[PDB]
């Protein structure tokens, strides 16, 4: 009865006159197609985690600017839309719309939680700031 | 075979016996949901998505936690370990039954010294390991690894912990302690007993091969009093009739009860935690009748669901929650979106395909060609291009109605006329027709003004309108009107456009004001049992940007009562009036009035059915699909033309209402529109809205029954409800826990502050919250997402809330009233108990006094007498601060340290450091003070508050010297960590012994000898050393005669023998029998 | 600081951060300074999950160069223009044709 885990942690009956299985009816909406569409639409949402820290305290994600991050995510969504529609150019674009949206920010791994850039990760900053004041034995 | 309850066909008798269990019938587990229709033979089961080799079974792609998990072992979480073993001669060695010898089994270790430790779930069978264990070795080992796991990545030592993170580490340890006992006691069977000491008492039997090895640990009374010792006279003191089973339920199951109350080894803390968890789960109980009602109501009346069952009380279906938790989950998901179009794209695309697959509407562009047959007809044919067959834009425009507040859909930039356009151009006229037909279906709030200003731009040089300022002009591009602050005064106040100067333009403006579609609202889902995650709308409402009417297929095509048909007719009439007199088209050498009129008449009188569809059957499909979505609809109100109510910004808030902090606007406020913008194809929307039809033999009942059955058979609403429970609980616990290690306006009782720490900044609090998040995910077996959006910048929050604003400055603020949270309640309880039982988790309060003490006395340095201790009241004491500066002597003088008052003092007497002084100047103070501490007359009281300790027992009949340990500790202290304080305790003996000297240097300053359980447990009495009989205060219901069987003094002392209540439930799958409606 | 050898700057920037175990002159100086004037003490965090827009930090500096750079920043801040002003200027220059 032991249930596994999904992740890792710290380690005279005669046949009565009603029954039959002859399959007379077929649904017009299409049970297989409806189940396929439901499978596609049932999926949970993507986990947008970049900007948040890991165990050691270092933020996750690339070191690119916020606005260029938003632009790249937009046109990647456009490419994925085209791929889903199975064409060469997406017809429902998320990028290069008519709206001027030059102030939009999208969370990236460039900025830490304090509000400073991490060109030198948090663990490295802590380590050097602590090593700056250690001392040895006299002799 | 067949089941006469749900009318399903089986094949084996064991199959029937296993099948009736899902309804509640007994006999003599892989499925999540099991449905069956009544008009056909096609069951649909649903199994978890991680299992292998599924044989034609749908999946459950959700991420449901593991709420219900059972435990069959003991309920205790505190074990007793012997430290210094010892054999002793005895008088009685075994029992006798005519020929038999039964060995004497004692409930406690027969050792010279035995003390309590903390091994969570040391004796427990489990069906699902939550895997968050607080495992503690005995004190003679080193337990420093329990306090150096959270904020110790850099570290100047491997076996040292940072004393500025003790409180954070202890809080995480207590969180894991609570989060590990979230199990559910089980009802393993019993067995009588006829031992002369436990006679006729049903005893519980653990599962497994052996069962009588645990009868000595579970029941301390069973052992008689053969010998004369501490265990013996304790058992003599204890009373008898509290043993085994207390009472049992009246509802049996075969010959086995439902629940049972039993006396046995346990602790009040874990029994209380599990009782509160049980109450929390029972509060969520649901009913198959209510599930029946909920599904039959969500189906909008096309299908009636029924789910039968038998009378049972031990059924547990935890699925009921409050609207506050749904709203908090919705806020978390809205924060997750975070301006990342990649997390919006799949949702809209998949909802689009689902609508396309369950809708009766068919879109063939051949209708336009058949009705048609510079040749304006051929011009519009080439401009609509009916041969193209991609209508994803139409379905996505429909699916975007549910997500007004996060994503806003606008017509493409490329659809507008080239270079602004001119009314003297047939191509631009047809561009305007397509654009005007397509505009009313988008969620852009400036759609009417874009529609007006398109024709206004085209009318330059022929008609004029009043301007607002000296900067802009009538030939400003219609696509640049993307905000409410741009709407022209002439468009708002309609009488400014003079009919003698701008006749066609005033006609178009009046048509926009009068005949633009009117918003409405339909009600969906079951707000009685599924709650509702609507934030800015009432609990059961689905806003729509168009009117909706009851359905029927026998309604005339040309019906100008319909809003969209009326809009098409009005637009065609205005373009006709524009083309009539040729007043606006010089340069046309031939007269095209007849051709233009004929084509516009055909366009107006086309036999499309998309308006009928959008009016009648689209809203019902949206309402049938809404309550089943993973990310439920997030809407902001639709204002038709009232400009002062146009929503323009949506933000999220973390801090409380009565406080002023950094203005930290959410990322969702940076969008120029209200949500992320996505463009659409006006040509595709117009073609789909202009050419559509039904199948010739549509019977709506049959169609929607067959289309609703297979998509409710794969519903994950219940998993989503459980996950919303866990999300709200995690939010509350994170707030309650991060408020302890920082400065925040969320005051909860501050149970432990004697444990030192620092005022954590944003980064430290964020990493701490990350550890908390990861621990909860690991405990509940989640992998997708929980609290991640909250960790993006300053997690020191107080409460969530979401609010938008109108154009005129008014703002609407929603604040879900978060209810109580069982995990946070249990964590606060365990901290309140930690306040008194800190010793058992390997911690001591107060501070240590470092000073040479040589004598032949046996007084257990964890329990110092009053003579050796000094404090501020003590006269002749010197208190030192950060400005402590040493100056060497000269020519025979003595060195001197800088007092706090300012004077200098030699290296003598009693001092009082903070720990920070030593932790700063370790390498210097050590070389300066070593000899004076060792052989001088120097004594220091380093004050720490909390510190982990480590015991070193020795023989009190031989020489001992603690300097080699004391100096090691003092050497190993470092500016970032500190090793566990080494003590030197003597060994107690039941016989008299010689006495030898002992030189020990470190002693505590208050009683820390609380984990000591008993010394010389198998002897009659202790004669030398620390004496400690068995603590009768913890065995209260046994020793104390006039005590109710459930009494617990839990905050002060935790009991080790309680009344546990064991359960045995059944958790059937979601059953339904989908019937059709005539 | 961004650089190869950053360990050598936490002691140059922050004089009052070391310990004073000695009667030497440097320790006599450090034992007189106040304790709260180190590192950052003010910031303007307009946006969540973005760079702080400015900070006030105590650190080893030079009043002359601080005044010079303050003057330079004031001069540059007097020249600042925003997208709305640029939009109005370009529209009025184009005379409606753009
Ligand atoms: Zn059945």
């Amino acid at each position: 009865k032991r249930i596994p885990r999904k992740t890792k942690g710290k380690s005279p009956a005669t046949a009565e006159p009603g029954t039959s299985n002859c399959e007379h009816y077929k649904a017009r909406p299409g049970i297989a197609s409806v189940q396929k569409a439901t499978e596609s639409a049932e999926l949970p949402m993507k986990n947008n985690d970049e900007g948040t820290p890991d165990k050691r305290g270092n933020t996750k994600g690339a070191l690119v600017n916020e606005h260029v991050e938003a632009r790249d995510e937009a046109d990647d969504a456009t490419k994925k839309q085209a791929k889903d529609t199975e064409k060469a150019k997406a017809q429902v674009t998320y990028s290069d719309t008519g709206i001027n949206n030059a102030n939009e920010l999208s969370r990236s791994g460039n900025v830490d939680n304090e509000g400073g850039s991490n060109q030198k990760p948090m663990s490295t900053r802590i380590a050097e700031a602590t090593s700056a004041i250690v001392s040895k034995h006299p002799a | 075979y067949q089941c006469h309850v749900c009318s399903a066909v089986l094949f084996s008798p064991l199959d029937l016996d296993a099948h009736v269990a899902s309804h509640g019938l007994h006999g003599n587990q892989r499925h999540i949901t099991e449905f069956i229709s009544s008009w056909q033979n096609h069951p649909i089961v649903q199994v978890s998505a991680d299992v292998e080799n599924r044989k034609t079974a749908q999946l459950l792609h959700a991420d449901t936690p593991r709420l219900v998990t059972w435990d069959a072992g003991l309920c205790t979480s505190f074990k007793i370990v012997p430290i210094v073993p010892a054999q002793v001669p005895q008088d009685v060695l075994a029992y006798t039954f005519f020929t038999s010898s039964y060995a004497i089994q004692s409930p406690f270790p027969e050792a010279a010294v035995s003390r309590i430790v903390v091994h969570t779930r040391w004796a427990s069978n489990v069906d699902f390991d939550r895997d968050s264990s607080v495992i503690m070795a005995p004190p003679t080992e080193n337990n420093i690894h329990l306090f150096k796991q959270l904020l110790n990545t850099e570290t100047l030592s491997v076996r040292g912990a940072n004393p500025l993170m003790f409180r954070a580490n202890v809080l995480h340890m207590l969180l894991e302690f609570v989060l590990d006992n979230l199990y559910l006691n089980r009802h393993t069977g019993f067995s009588q007993d006829h031992t002369p000491f436990t006679e006729g008492a049903n005893l519980r039997s653990l599962p497994g091969p052996d069962a009588e090895k645990w009868y000595s640990i579970m029941y301390p009374t069973r052992m008689g009093t053969p010998n004369v010792s501490k265990i013996c006279n304790f058992v003599a003191s204890c009373v008898r009739n509290r043993v085994g089973r207390f009472d049992r339920a009246q509802m049996m199951n075969g010959a086995m009860s439902e629940w049972v109350d039993v006396f046995e080894t346990s602790d009040a803390l874990t029994v209380s935690i599990r009782g509160r968890w049980m109450a929390r789960l029972a509060r969520m109980n649901i009913n198959p009748t209510e599930i029946e009602w909920a599904l039959t109501e969500c189906a909008q009346g096309y299908v009636t669901v029924t789910s039968p069952y038998a009378p049972s009380v031990n059924r547990l279906m935890p699925y009921r929650i409050s609207n506050a938790e749904r709203q908090i989950s919705q806020i978390i998901r809205v924060m997750n979106i975070g301006n990342n179009a990649t997390v919006i794209q799949p949702v809209l695309q998949d909802i689009s395909v689902l609508l396309q697959r369950i809708s009766p509407l068919q879109i063939d562009p051949t209708i336009i060609s058949n009705t048609m047959s510079l040749s304006p007809a051929s011009s519009i044919l080439g401009k609509l291009r009916p041969s193209n067959s991609d209508f994803s834009s139409f379905r996505v425009a429909l699916a975007g109605w549910l997500y007004n507040g996060v994503v806003t859909t606008v017509i493409d930039d490329s659809s507008y006329p080239k270079d602004g356009g001119s009314v003297t151009s047939l191509e631009n006229l047809w561009d305007f027709f397509i654009l005007a037909l397509a505009l009313p279906l988008t969620t852009d709030p400036c759609a009417p003004v874009k529609a007006f200003m398109t024709l206004a731009n085209m009318m330059v040089g022929f008609e004029t309108i009043p301007m607002d300022n000296q900067i802009y002009t009538q030939s400003r591009r219609a696509s640049a009107f993307s905000t409410p602050h741009t709407w022209p005064r002439c468009f708002m106040n309609i009488q400014l456009i003079s009919p003698i100067d701008a006749p066609i333009l005033r006609q178009w403006a009046e048509i926009i004001h009068r005949y633009w579609p009117n918003p409405s609202q339909i009600r969906y889902g079951t707000p009685n049992v599924f709650g509702s995650a609507n934030l800015f709308t009432p609990p059961e409402v689905l806003l729509l940007p168009i009117d909706h009417q009851p359905a029927n297929v026998t309604t005339p095509t040309l019906d100008f009562t319909n809003e969209l048909t009326n809009w098409r007719a009005r637009v065609c009439e205005l373009m006709k009036n524009l083309v009539d007199n040729q007043r606006y088209q010089p340069g046309w050498t031939q007269s095209l009035v007849s051709s233009m009129r004929g084509t516009l008449g055909k366009l107006k009188l086309i036999k499309s059915m998309t308006p009928m569809y959008l009016q009648q059957l689209a809203p019902v499909e949206l309402a049938v699909i809404a309550p089943m979505l993973p990310f439920p609809p997030f809407q902001v109100p639709y204002v038709r033309l009232d400009r002062d109510r146009v929503p323009t910004m949506v933000g999220v808030t973390r801090q409380s209402r009565d406080t002023i902090t950094q203005p930290a606007l959410s990322l969702s406020t940076t969008n120029t529109t209200v949500g992320v913008p996505l463009a659409l194809d006006a040509r595709a929307i117009t073609v789909a809205l202009l050419s559509g039809k039904y199948p010739p033999d549509l019977v709506t009942n049959v169609w929607y029954a067959d289309a609703i059955y297979p998509m409710y058979a794969d519903t994950e609403v219940f998993s989503n409800l459980q996950r919303d429970v866990i999300t709200c609980e995690a939010v509350q616990t994170l707030v309650t826990l991060v408020a302890q290690i920082s400065e925040t306006q969320y005051p909860v009782d501050r149970y432990l502050d004697w444990i030192p720490s620092l005022r954590a900044s944003a980064a430290t609090a964020a990493t701490f919250a990350e550890w908390v998040n990861t621990s909860m995910k690991t405990a509940f077996d989640l992998s997708d997402m929980l609290l991640e959006p909250l960790l993006s910048g300053d997690p020191r929050m107080t409460q969530l809330a979401i609010q938008y604003q109108q154009y005129n400055g008014r703002t609407f603020n929603v604040i879900p009233e978060m209810p109580g949270s069982v995990i946070a309640d249990c964590v606060q309880l365990t901290a309140e108990v930690f306040n008194h039982e800190y010793n058992l988790f390997g911690i001591a309060r107060g501070d240590i006094i470092i000073g040479r003490v040589q004598s032949t006395h046996l007084w257990s340095p964890l329990a110092p007498p009053p003579d050796l201790v000094f404090d501020r009241d003590t006269p002749g004491v010197h208190i030192f601060g950060r400005d402590c500066r040493i100056s060497f002597g000269m020519n025979g003088a003595a060195p001197m340290i800088r007092d706090e008052t300012g004077m200098m003092v030699p290296f003598e007497g009693n001092w009082i450091f903070p720990l920070a002084l030593w932790q700063m100047n370790t390498r210097y103070f050590n070389q300066q003070f070593d000899a004076w501490i060792k052989t001088g007359e120097l004594r220091i009281r380093i004050e720490m508050g909390a510190y982990p300790y480590m015991l070193h027992y020795y023989d009190p009949r031989q020489y001992a010297n603690a300097w080699n340990l004391t100096s090691a500790w003092l050497e190993e202290i470092t500016p970032t960590s500190i090793p566990s304080v080494p003590f030197m305790v003597p060994i107690s003996s039941d016989h008299d012994i010689s006495s030898a000297p002992a030189v020990q240097y470190i002693i505590s300053t208050e009683y820390n000898d609380r984990s000591l359980f008993c010394t010389n447990s198998s002897s009659p009495q202790t004669i030398a050393g620390p004496d400690k009989h068995i603590p009768v205060e913890r065995y209260n219901i046994l020793t104390n005669p006039d005590a109710p069987p459930t009494q617990i003094q839990l905050p002060e002392v935790v009991d080790l023998y309680n009344v546990v209540t064991r359960y045995a439930y059944e958790t059937p799958p979601i059953t339904a029998v989908v019937m059709g409606v005539p």
